[PDB]
């Protein structure tokens, strides 16, 4: 049942803005946080944020408030988000994970590669 | 803003037991930080294992256990089995942050 579906790999240019999603399936969309992790070779990983669909509150890291914009269509059960100002530091695998109270990722996305050059 | 460490690497054998640790640079790791712990087998196969402290995920092994131990999070595997080999990141909610360790690589000896 409980399927987070990515979108597929990007490969952009520095200084430019994309958008990546994940579509839930199996499960009710609004009574689950949607979280998004980085993962860098070497660097290991790191929260971005997250948003809870059912009345959309967000929390985002610090580090990537200014450049991240996170949104979810429940009628779609998708998450969206948006990362302005490309860098290659932003090149990285990204995640899709389910969370809920007490936790971020029972349930993680496949991955979405992102190459910045 | 905290930082989170854990072991680097640990060897164990089929059928011990073995515990992972994940400390806070406040010192100490609460009951407010909702330990975290998930596996990562090759091929970005990720796997959540225990959430807010000792709550095992769905479909998770019996042998797989989280607790506090004294000042830190642990997560203790007993009776590990080769399919244990991975490495093993522990998170900590704190001033609304998940803050990742640097994950431990396991190594366990022998051959809808
Ligand atoms: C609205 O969400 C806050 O409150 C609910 C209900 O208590 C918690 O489940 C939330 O915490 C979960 O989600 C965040 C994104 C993390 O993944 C940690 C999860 O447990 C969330 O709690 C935070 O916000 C409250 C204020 O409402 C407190 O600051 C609390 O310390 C935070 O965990």
């Amino acid at each position: 049942e409980v399927q987070v579906q990515q979108s597929g790999t990007v490969v952009a240019r520095p200084g430019a803005s994309v958008k990546m999603s994940c579509k839930a399936s199996g499960y009710t969309f609004t009574n689950y946080w949607m979280h998004w992790i980085k993962q860098r070779p070497g660097q290991g990983l790191e929260w971005i944020g997250a948003i809870y669909p059912g009345n959309s509150a967000t929390f985002y890291n610090h580090k990537f408030r200014a450049k991240t914009k996170l949104t979810a269509v429940t009628s779609t059960t998708t998450a969206y988000m948006e990362l302005s100002s490309l860098t290659s530091e932003d090149s990285a695998v990204y995640y899709c994970t389910r969370g809920g109270h007490g936790y971020y990722g029972d349930y993680w996305g496949q991955g979405a590669s992102l190459t910045v050059s | 803003q905290i930082v989170v460490t854990q072991e680097s690497a640990l060897t164990t054998s089929p059928g011990e037991t073995v515990t992972l640790t994940c400390r806070s640079s406040t010192g100490t790791v609460t009951s407010g930080n909702h330990a975290n712990w998930v596996q990562e087998k090759p091929d970005h196969l990720f796997t959540g294992l225990i959430g807010d402290t000792n709550n095992r995920a769905p479909g998770v092994p019996a042998r797989f256990s989280g607790s506090l131990i004294g000042d830190k999070a642990a997560l203790t595997i007993t009776g590990a089995q080769p399919e244990d080999e991975a490495i093993y990141f522990c998170a900590l909610w704190s001033n609304n942050h998940w803050i990742f360790g640097g994950g431990t690589k396991l190594t366990v000896l022998g051959q809808g």
